């Protein structure tokens, strides 16, 4: 049991981070206009 | 400042560490060749020159020697057969030692020549730049290889005052030194006539010499000596890179296809000799010849030299090892011992049965045996198939004549199975494959290694040439 | 400059650097040399080829 | 087959699927030869 | 003339090539 | 069966050059 | 140049009795048998004799005009 | 007063159409005939005297199936001249006999030599390093490897490749079941040098559409360029940061990263072209003697290599037969391979 | 056979790691 | 602005009268060619040879609804799809005819003449208007499908007992467990994440939810705009709202080429052919009711414990089809069943299906599934060019770098 | 003029293109 | 003088009667008056 | 600041020395855990019993191989398309017999792949540039799931996914050209098309930009050796042709193994030319078949 939670956690951590980082106003994060 | 492949350009312009830096180029190809001569001679099986020849050994520079007259060594062995000769002086050790005291001179002129290199020999008075009168040098070298070339073919090749070079019956079996003659008709340019070998020799020599002394006479034409840049030392580099690369590709096609300076004595067979059935046709010519005597089958099959059975085996052929492969073709099959004799097979129904040969292309050969038409009688299945034509279907059944094998029967099919697959690589042989711990995958004759090594160098040499021609033709814009 | 003896007696060896014939000098002789040259290489392509078969030969082991 | 009344259109029917292909292979000298 | 230069990134791309010539040759040379 | 010289043979081939590549870098700066 | 060439008349009044002619001989050359016998084709009904379906494979260097002869 | 060799000279390096100069009095001529020989040989030319193949348009075949194809064994590497002991100037015979083959291959030989040429009397005139030239040296490596030094190697003309597309592919199957090519070191670095050639113009080209510099309000960056800038069209340092945080490393020197782009491919199709050598020789990289020697002693050893040595065997004996049609080989079924014997 | 396999993989990966990790730092002309 | 003439459509972003043209006479191609193509389906149309041996693929689109179609797939009928093929072409007329007055007699621009059609491209409020519109009228043709299928003449339910037939749906499955647990099945074998739906009352409740979810979702744009979190992670432009359409397509290519391929229950075997799983199962099959006159020369016991059929079939055995359903039991295959109980119909059809069988011919399911995937992949490439372009746009640098202020002229070196 | 080396580089890659083109097209009616 | 060498003599006769003429002498005199 | 965007400024930081990015966080782990699974499989993994009838292909090199023959062996034929954790093994050596390594490789990989080609827009808009690189690099992406995870599921097992080994590719291109005849198949001639036309522009761009240094000497150079006009005279677009060259021909041979995953293969031009009576009169094509036959053959087990 314990290392199919383990994975589930993790990839669980990793793909939820990367869904919150896009929403935390992603284009604003460039060198040209911001809006 | 200098990338790694420029160091040497620092003799561009230098004659003097120019004469060092092929002073000590020279000597490490002697020095090679002088160690190469030992490392061989010191491995070297001397016992048997029949089923254990040199080029069965990797022996790569020990045929050389032979081949312009070095036949012994001090040791009493030979390589024509004989033991116990007088060579004097002139032995393989004598030409080993011969090099590698050459090679220790030539690097000592080599340091003198780094060192006192500023010579006023060298240096143009009229702008006190150091030059080279390149087309001059040209005509020197060009005479006194005219020389060479020519008391080369003269004296040593046609025995007037040397050894001559090697020759030999058509078919390997009595190769010697003696002293050839000059063939001036146009049998001379066959490849396979040693006379005309020393013809050439003595007629390239001579020209050699006038157009030397044409050289050392004749100013360039102004238009040729600006066209081909003839003040540049790198259009000399760029042309005899040229030469190289198509002498290159002369020897390895020489060595690959036979002609009278690589003999099969030295080198091997060749790989035309097995896809023709060269040896093997010879074999039925004296067999049968002797059948027509009213001898028995035995008899004739004995007459057979087992040299001239050992040329006629796919082993020895040049086109069966691996680049890979490593060492001496006794790494392989391992060192051949006897000959088996030569197997007649037959059925049930008294069919006389030829075993297929491998050709030079398949890795693995079915094993088939038709009779005297073509028509397939048995094989050997492919691992575990089903067959309508397997030796214990069939009954075959095998008899051999002449060799360790002579008035012997086999019709177990197990046996009948192993000397099949012998004879689909032509004539059989009892293997030592414990003296070299032999894999049992052929290797390359010195025949193969050469011709692969010479026509790589020549591909190779092609790049140095457009490279170094386009560096003196385009030397205002590099 | 190092002078030494035997230099010395190569010196008009290493003379005439530079030195040529001024146009086209021998240059029409060279190339009939090439040509015969070229013509040369032919043949003996053609005969070891067994392209050019000629009398009393056989481009083989036995002769 | 067309029902008996229609068969009259077959060979035009034949063509009918390829007249949206051939007009983008033609509008290609519409355009290039004007610019 | 001038001495041997070689940088180091002429010394990576030298590095890398061998070694990957070392990988590619080595499984024919043991056989 | 592994060829006898392979290993000195799979280590010169990339000692020898690499050994070489290192001296002309340490011996430039 | 080449403009005027294709913008004229005189370019493809000679055309227009050179080109289908040398169109046209070329059809005849196939069209009557011609190109089976020069390049030594054959036909679809001459790949075997009446009963061989052995492949007329070349086998000797010298005389190849007799086999080619005795293949059909 | 000019006499007739630089008025000649003159006249081959006037600027027309096309240049002619030197080399092209070489090249065009041997050109012609090679191009025109193989256009000869794919409409009318059979080879069915040869090797027992429908090969022409006139046959029937179509443009992936038509090759000017090899001569026969027989004559082993004979040039087949129209005038020589074969054809003996009958030229309907000389087509039968792949007469054509040696025609098209020595033609390309020496018009490949003189577009070569071309280059560097090209670059001389504009004085520029013959860069081109020395870069064409790997399309002739190949060429004279595979199409002069294989076939030369082995025992005729029959089997170097054939002048098409299917006849190319024949050449391609037959040197992995006869040679086991795939696992030759040199063309493993030929296939790397080609790929990274590839790689390296999928690569520069997006780099430079990418990191261009706006020089222009319109929306067509195409129309932003024009032939005399004294500045480039892409940012450098930009380019070079994006592959040193992205891939870790970037160029930093367009003449090294140009001469990259020269000296991969060129270096791969040199490299391949020693193993070709190597093959005419049959001196080929087909074994791993010890996992062959394992999977003798214990039948349960499998390697995808040893899995790659029965493909080969089975290639070679369903394949021979009508490759290699003088050989008249007789393969009954049951000797030949297949993995329901296995 | 395995280790001389082995020694040449982890070298192949010292020398991608060095190019990176430390690099002459780039500069553009 | 200055666009070339290969890149002309973008010169009609800001043009919402003009973009309205290009897309009302797009959209009768479309509808000009499912009429043309149906003409042509059935001009060529032996109605008693299998639909698939005749390279037919929007015929068996209006077999599946039960158009003209009998119980076990004959074609009764060959008038309803010449009506659907005509009534496409007609309203093609009508369409094109729309697309070309809007782009060339037209106004222009929209935002001119009416505040409910003229629409900005970053008015957010009137760009959620249209999404409302539009779901509002993809949930009605989803219930659509569920009126055709349970109160005018039901859809072809391959798993109909004896062959298949058409039936009409009257207890869809409702239950959000099952309809909303195949949004949660692996997408890896024997799991088949949707594609495995193997039934009709699944398929049609379905559609029930998806024809109230998709009016749910497009009242709720009518009624709102969007929300912080919207305005902060997406961009608002012409050409992000396209590239976000183009994923949503190259999403949806990959999904039908994979169901077309699997499945056999909206594409059922009598019209689209068997699948490729189902044509070395119903090989198997047909060699076993051959040598009839846990083994037995074609069964083996699967890891598993179950009986399967044996061979090359064995990666087929998650299989589930019409004709060999009656015959499997709990644990698989029963041995019996398959001895006893094997109708003429079974031994029939699956002598049909391997036809194609391994040891000239592509399949109606290859064309299908091999289309769609390519456009499936172009379509994401095709995301990712106009992704890219609308967020460099956005920022402000999709002509290039400006050499006044290159943004990595201003960061410190690296190392 | 007329018989430049365009006239020359054109009528002996065209002359023999007319041919072969006439002869391929003949070969599409050889029912085989 | 055996077939082989006839042939051979041949191609050299035949073989310069187009690097001669008309080959040298047409690139010589169109040189020549292209002046 | 907040430690989120004290996080977050991290990772979007273009002052790293790798640049991270939102996509790498999950490329990293992702392609981490790929190459570190692969490193282990392809040095110690037991060998795997991939054909389902316990013949298992050795593949590690600790089992007797060497780097040219060593694979991580794809997975067994038992397991077809399932997924196959770890954790849905019963063993961690049914796992490793099973082929387990190469699904846990195979699909990191892709992943990693895929947010690779998203990295690569991320640091490019967040430099100034145009976004168009990661569409490049989408070509030898589309490559890779094609034969990865494409072709294994239109031939329904992930045992005919391509072996991860140099070896294991050659013969995974054997077997695949011996049931699906890719030479002759059109979309691979345009890869071929792609591969050597892209790698002779590579060697042709580098060659005249180095020759022309020390400037316009090269397109006049290039206008000569062709006809006049076979040049652009627009660097830009040269180096836009460069670009779409080689990516437009590896997208069409990676769109032709994934067709031919479901089975729609090349060219045939079998039996196409006959006699009168009917034998058949052999081309090119049926030399070819004769080897594809062989190579196949040699493949099944009956
Ligand atoms: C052309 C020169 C030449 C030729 C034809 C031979 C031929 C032979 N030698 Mg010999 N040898 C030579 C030079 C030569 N040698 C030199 C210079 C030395 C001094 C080191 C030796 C020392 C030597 C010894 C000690 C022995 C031989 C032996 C032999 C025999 C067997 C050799 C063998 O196993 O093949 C092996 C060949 C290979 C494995 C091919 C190597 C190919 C390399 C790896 C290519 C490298 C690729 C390159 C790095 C890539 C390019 C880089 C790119 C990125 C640009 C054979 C007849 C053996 C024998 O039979 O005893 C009598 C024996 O024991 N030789
Ligand atoms: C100081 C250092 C100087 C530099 C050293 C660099 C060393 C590199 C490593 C050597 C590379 C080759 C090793 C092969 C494996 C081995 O150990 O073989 C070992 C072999 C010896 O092989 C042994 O031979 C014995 C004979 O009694 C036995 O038969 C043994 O069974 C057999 O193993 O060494 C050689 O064969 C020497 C080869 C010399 C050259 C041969 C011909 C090559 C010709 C052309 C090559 C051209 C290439 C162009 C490419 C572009
Ligand atoms: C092969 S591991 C079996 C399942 C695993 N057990 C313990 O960690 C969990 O997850
Ligand atoms: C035990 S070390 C001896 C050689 C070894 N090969 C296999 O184990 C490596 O190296
Ligand atoms: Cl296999
Ligand atoms: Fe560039």
């Amino acid at each position: 049991l314990t290392l199919k939670i383990a994975v589930y956690i993790v990839v669980g951590l990793f793909i939820s981070l990367f869904i919150f980082g896009f929403l935390s106003s992603d284009p604003t994060r460039n060198p040209g206009r911001k809006d | 400042g200098l990338p790694w492949y420029r160091v040497h350009t620092v003799v561009l312009n230098d004659p003097g560490r120019l004469i060092s830096v092929h002073l000590m180029h020279t000597a490490l190809v002697a020095g090679w060749a002088g160690s190469m001569a030992l490392y061989e001679l010191a491995i070297f099986d001397s016992s048997d020159a029949v089923l254990n020849p040199m080029w069965r050994q990797g022996m790569f520079v020990l045929p050389f020697m032979a081949r312009l007259g070095v036949t012994s060594s001090w040791n009493g062995w030979s390589v024509t057969g004989e033991t116990g000769l007088d060579p004097g002086f002139w032995s393989f050790e004598g030409v080993a030692a011969a090099h590698i005291v050459l090679s220790g001179l030539l690097f000592l002129a080599a340091v003198w020549h780094w060192v006192f290199w500023d010579l006023e020999l060298f240096v143009d008075p009229r702008t006190g730049e150091s030059a080279l009168d390149l087309p001059k040098m040209f005509g020197i070298h060009l005479f006194l290889s005219g020389l060479l070339c020519f008391g080369f073919g003269a004296f040593h090749l046609t025995g007037v005052w040397g050894p001559g070079m090697w020759v030999s019956d058509p078919y390997g079996l009595t190769g010697h030194v003696q002293p050839v003659a000059p063939e001036w008709g146009p049998a001379g340019f066959n490849p396979f006539n040693p006379g005309g070998v020393v013809a050439h020799h003595i007629a390239a020599g001579i020209v050699g010499i006038i157009a030397g002394l044409f050289h050392l006479t004749v100013r360039p034409p102004e238009r040729l000596y600006k066209a081909l840049r003839m003040g540049n030392i790198e259009t000399v580099l760029s042309s005899s890179i040229a030469a190289v690369f198509f002498a290159a590709f002369v020897v390895a096609g020489t060595m690959w296809y036979g002609n009278a300076t690589t003999p099969i004595e030295l080198f091997g067979p060749t790989r035309y000799q097995w896809d023709k059935g060269y040896f093997q046709e010879e074999i039925q010519r004296r067999v049968d010849s002797q059948l027509a005597e009213g001898a028995s089958l035995s008899e004739a099959w004995s007459t057979i030299p087992e040299k001239l059975a050992f040329y006629d085996y796919v082993g020895n052929s040049p086109a069966k090892g691996g680049l890979f492969r490593t060492g001496a073709m006794n790494s392989g099959d391992g060192i051949a011992q006897e000959w088996i004799g030569h197997p007649i097979f037959k059925d049930k129904e008294g069919r006389e049965l030829e075993v297929r040969r491998m050709p030079n292309f398949f890795e693995t050969f079915p094993v088939i045996m038709t009779d005297a038409d073509g028509v397939v009688r048995a094989d050997i299945p492919f691992r575990r198939s089903e067959s309508k034509f397997s030796v214990e279907q069939t009954g075959v059944t095998v008899s051999f004549y002449g060799g360790a094998l002579d008035g012997q029967t086999f019709s177990n099919p197990s046996d009948v199975k192993k000397f099949a697959r012998k004879a689909q690589l032509g004539e059989g042989f009892d293997f030592d494959t414990e003296t070299f711990n032999s894999d049992g995958v052929f290797r390359t004759s010195p025949r193969g290694w050469f011709t692969f090594g010479h026509a790589v160098f020549a591909l190779l040499f092609f790049f140095g040439h457009i490279w170094h021609g386009s560096r003196t033709l385009f030397r205002d814009v590099f | 400059a190092q002078r030494t003896r035997l230099g010395d007696i190569l010196r008009p060896l290493n003379s005439e650097y530079g030195k040529v014939v001024p146009g086209w000098g021998t240059t029409p002789v060279m190339g009939v040399f090439m040509a015969l040259f070229l013509v040369f290489l032919l043949i003996i392509l053609q005969i070891y080829n067994s392209s050019l078969i000629l009398e009393g030969f056989s481009v083989d082991w036995a002769g | 087959k067309l029902p008996e009344a229609y068969q009259i259109f077959d060979p035009l029917v034949d063509v009918l699927p390829v007249i949206p292909l051939f007009f983008l292979a033609l509008a290609f000298v519409w355009q290039a030869a004007v610019g | 003339r001038q001495p041997v230069e070689l940088n180091r990134t002429s010394l990576y791309l030298g590095l890398l090539l061998v070694a990957v010539l070392g990988i590619l040759f080595s499984s024919y040379f043991f056989n | 069966q592994v060829n006898n010289l392979g290993f000195i043979a799979s280590i010169l081939f990339v000692l020898v050059p690499t050994v070489f590549l290192l001296i002309l870098f340490i011996q430039t700066g | 140049p080449f403009s005027d060439i294709v913008t004229s008349i005189r370019y493809w009044v000679i055309h227009s009795i050179t080109i289908p002619m040398l169109f046209i001989a070329g059809w005849l050359f196939v069209s009557t048998g011609l190109a089976y016998d020069a390049f030594g084709t054959p036909r679809p009904d001459e790949y075997f004799t009446q009963t061989r379906q052995e492949l007329p494979i070349l086998q000797e260097r010298y005389d190849i005009n007799q086999e080619i002869q005795e293949f059909n | 007063e000019r006499g007739w060799f630089d008025v000649l000279d003159d006249w081959l390096k006037r600027d027309r159409f096309v240049f002619i100069g030197w080399s092209g009095l070489l090249l065009f001529p041997c050109a012609f005939m090679a191009l025109g020989g193989w256009l000869t040989g794919t409409t009318f030319v059979t080879s069915w005297y040869t090797h027992g193949l429908a090969s022409s348009y006139l046959e029937g075949a179509n443009f992936l199936t038509v090759a000017v194809s090899s001569p026969a064994d027989a004559f082993g590497h004979s040039l087949l001249f129209l005038w020589g002991p074969e054809a003996q100037g009958n030229l309907t015979r000389w087509f039968q006999i792949g007469g054509l083959w040696p025609f098209v291959a020595l033609h390309g030989a020496f018009g490949l030599i003189g577009f070569m040429l071309r280059q560097f009397e090209i670059s001389r005139l504009v004085g520029i390093r013959p860069y081109n030239a020395i870069a064409f040296s790997g399309p002739i490596a190949v060429f004279v490897s595979v199409f002069l030094m294989y076939p030369l190697g082995q025992s005729s003309w029959f089997f170097a490749p054939s002048f098409g597309v299917a006849g190319i592919f024949r050449f391609i199957l037959f040197l992995q079941g006869f040679h086991n090519w795939t696992l030759n070191p040199f063309h493993m670095m030929g296939v790397a040098g080609i790929l990274g050639g590839a790689l390296l113009c999928a690569i520069h080209g997006a780099t430079v559409e990418n990191t261009l510099f706006e020089d222009g309000e319109d929306s067509n960056t195409f129309r932003a360029f024009e032939p005399t800038q004294a500045e480039e069209t892409y940012s450098m340092v930009t380019a070079n940061r994006f592959w040193s945080q992205i891939f870790g490393i970037a160029f930093s020197n367009k003449r090294w990263l140009h001469f990259f782009m020269l000296f991969v491919p060129v270096t791969g199709l040199w490299m391949s072209s020693v193993g070709i050598v190597g093959l005419a020789l049959n001196l080929r990289a087909y074994d791993f003697v010890s996992q062959e020697l394992r999977a003798a002693e214990d039948p349960e050893f499998e390697t995808f290599y040893t899995k790659n040595i029965l493909l080969n065997e089975g290639m070679r004996a369903w394949m021979a037969p009508q490759d290699q049609p003088h050989e008249n080989f007789i393969f009954p079924e049951e000797v030949l391979p297949r993995g329901n014997a296995l | 056979e395995s280790v001389a396999y082995i020694l040449v993989l982890t070298m192949a990966l010292a020398v991608l790691f060095f190019a990176i990790a430390f690099r002459e730092p780039p500069r553009i002309e | 602005s200055g666009f070339a003439w290969w890149s002309g459509n973008a010169r009609l972003i800001n043009l919402s009268g003009k973009l309205l043209g290009a897309h009302v006479a797009h959209a009768g191609l479309i509808v000009f060619w499912a009429g043309a193509m149906t003409l042509f389906e059935v001009a060529h149309f032996i109605p008693e040879k299998p639909m698939y041996e005749q390279g037919l693929i929007l015929l068996p689109h209006i077999a599946t609804l039960g158009w003209g179609v009998g119980p076990a797939g004959e074609v009764t009928d060959i008038f309803p799809f010449f009506v659907v093929g005509v009534l496409h072409l007609i309203s093609s007329a009508v369409l094109g005819l729309g697309g070309i007055y809007h782009a060339l007699r037209g106004p222009e621009v929209l935002e001119e003449y009416s505040s409910f059609f003229g629409y900005d491209w970053k008015d957010k409020n009137q760009m959620t208007n249209i999404i409302g519109y539009h779901l509002i009228l993809l949930g009605c043709g989803a219930l659509l499908l569920v009126f055709k299928a349970m109160f005018f003449g039901g859809v072809y339910d391959t798993w109909a007992p004896g062959g298949g037939d058409v039936r009409v749906i009257t207890n869809p499955t409702l239950n959000p467990a099952i309809i909303f647990g195949y949004l949660l099945k692996a997408p890896f074998g024997g799991e088949g994440w949707i594609i495995s739906v193997n039934n009709m009352e699944d398929i049609i409740g379905g559609h029930i939810w998806i024809g109230l979810i998709c009016i749910s979702g497009g009242i709720w744009h009518i009624l709102t705009k969007p929300f912080g979190w919207a305005r902060r992670a997406l961009i608002w432009s012409g050409e992000a709202y396209l590239s976000y359409s183009l994923g949503a397509l190259s999403l949806m290519g990959f999904i039908a080429s994979v169901f077309v391929w699997f499945n056999n229950t909206a594409y059922p075997s009598e019209f689209y052919g068997p699948t490729g799983m189902e044509a070395s199962q119903s090989q198997a099959f047909t060699f076993l009711v051959r040598d009839q006159r846990g083994l037995g020369k074609y069964l083996m016991r699967s890891p598993s414990g179950e009986i399967i059929f044996g061979g090359e079939t064995m990666r087929f055995w998650d299989f589930r089809g019409p004709w060999l359903e009656p015959l499997r039991g709990p644990n698989g295959l029963d041995l019996d069943k398959l001895r006893n109980d094997i109708q003429p119909w079974q031994v029939r059809r699956a002598a049909e299906y391997m036809t194609h069988a391994p040891l000239n011919y592509v399949s109606p399911r290859a064309w299908l599934a091999t289309s769609h995937f390519v456009l499936g992949f172009f379509f994401l490439v095709g995301h990712l060019w106009h992704a890219g372009r609308a967020r460099a746009a956005a920022a402000g640098f999709e002509k290039g770098i400006d050499r006044e202020t290159e943004p990595t002229l201003f960061m410190p070196d690296l190392d | 003029p007329i018989f430049t080396v365009r006239w020359l580089a054109v009528h002996t890659l065209a002359v023999p293109s007319v041919f072969f083109v006439g002869a391929i097209a003949a070969m599409q009616f050889i029912q085989r | 003088m055996t077939p082989s060498l006839a042939n051979f003599l041949w191609s050299l006769v035949l073989g310069a009667a187009i690097v001669l003429i008309p080959a040298t002498v047409g690139l010589i005199f169109i040189s020549q008056k292209d002046k | 600041a907040s430690l989120w965007e004290q996080f977050c400024q991290w990772v979007t930081s273009t002052n790293n020395r790798i640049y991270v990015g939102w996509f790498g966080t999950l490329m990293i782990p992702t392609l981490l855990t790929a190459t570190t699974c692969f490193i282990i499989a392809f040095i110690a993994a037991p060998p795997v019993d991939i054909d389902g009838i316990r013949e298992p292909v050795a593949g590690s090199l600790l089992y007797g191989n060497n780097i040219i023959s060593g694979a991580v062996v794809p997975s067994s034929n038992a397991i077809g398309l399932h997924f196959y954790p770890i954790w849905e093994a019963a063993s961690l050596d049914e796992w490793l017999y099973n082929g387990g390594p190469y699904q846990l490789v195979v699909f990191h990989f892709l992943i990693g792949i895929f947010c690779y080609m998203g990295r690569q827009w991320e640091l490019s808009y967040r430099l100034g540039m145009r976004p168009w690189i990661c569409v490049a690099y989408s070509a030898p992406v589309s490559a890779a799931t094609a034969v990865f995870l494409i072709y294994p599921i239109g031939q329904g097992s992930f045992s005919d996914g391509m072996p991860l080994g140099i070896s294991g590719t050659f013969n995974f291109m054997i077997v695949f050209q011996a049931e699906h005849n890719i030479l002759m198949h059109p979309f691979h001639m345009l890869g071929v098309a792609g591969v050597f036309g892209g790698s002779l522009f590579s060697a042709m761009h580098g060659s005249l930009v180095t020759s022309s240094l020390v400037i316009v000497a090269a397109h006049g150079y290039f206008g000569r050796l062709i006809f006049q006009y076979a040049s652009f005279n627009n660097s830009r677009s040269l180096h836009f042709f460069l670009g779409a060259w080689p990516v437009i021909g590896i997208w069409f041979t990676a769109m032709g193994v994934s067709t031919m995953a479901f089975n729609l293969n090349g060219f045939n031009f079998n039996q196409s030319i006959l006699d009168s009576q009917g034998r058949v009169i052999g081309t090119w094509a049926d030399v070819l078949n004769r080897a594809n036959i062989g190579f196949e053959v040699m493949h099944e087990r009956n």
